[PDB]
Formats: structure tokens, C-alpha cells, sequence
């Protein structure tokens, strides 16, 4: 009788506020340029996508 | 007098087209377009790999 864990009851809440602009959020974090050289942290989102472009 | 000025304008086609070249890149950093001239894209679906 050493160690006596506890626990906490409280409920465990998925709610929904609202959603549509928490959709849109995760597309802006990924800028898209116009440009030859890029700027270094695109480049390394340019560079994942054709690694896994040659597996499908 | 024909196959000296046929080779002459082989010889000024081939003038213009390095100097064409020297117009695509003022930078490394240059441009999306101008780096689209010599390097081809072509219409739908084209390159297969």
C-alpha cells in the first residue's frame, strides 16, 4: 500500500464550435511561389510532396 | 555560292539561338518563365513518369 493512484471524474468534451474557419486554418500554412529558387521553407514542403508523389 | 550561305544561315540560326539563351537567366534566382523556354511543358497529360 505504497503508491495509491487517484483519478479525477469530469466529462471528456468533444464539442463543436465553429468549424469553417477551423478548416480553412491548415490551407494557408502552406504558401504556393511564383518563383525559379525558392526560399527555403517551401522547398522542403516542395521536396515532400515528390517523394510521395512516386508511390502512388 | 549556295552551300556558303546555306551554312551561313545555319550559322546565324545558330548565332540566335545561344544568344536566346543568354536572354532566359539574369540570375540564378531569374524567373518561373523565362526558365520556361528551353525546358518544355506541353499540354494534358504529356509526361508519363
Amino acid at each position: 500500500n505504497e503508491n495509491l493512484f487517484a483519478s479525477f471524474i469530469a466529462p471528456t468534451m468533444m464539442g463543436l464550435p465553429i468549424v469553417t474557419l477551423i478548416i480553412m486554418f491548415p490551407s494557408l500554412l502552406f504558401p504556393t511561389p511564383k518563383r525559379l529558387i525558392n526560399n527555403r521553407t517551401i522547398s522542403i514542403q516542395q521536396w515532400l510532396i515528390q517523394l510521395t508523389s512516386k508511390q502512388m | 555560292a549556295e552551300f556558303l550561305s546555306l551554312s551561313k544561315a545555319r550559322i546565324e540560326a545558330y548565332e540566335k539561338e545561344l544568344e536566346k539563351m543568354k536572354n532566359i537567366i539574369p540570375f540564378d534566382q531569374m524567373t518561373i518563365e523565362d526558365l520556361n523556354e528551353v525546358f518544355p511543358e506541353t499540354k494534358l497529360d504529356k509526361k508519363k513518369y
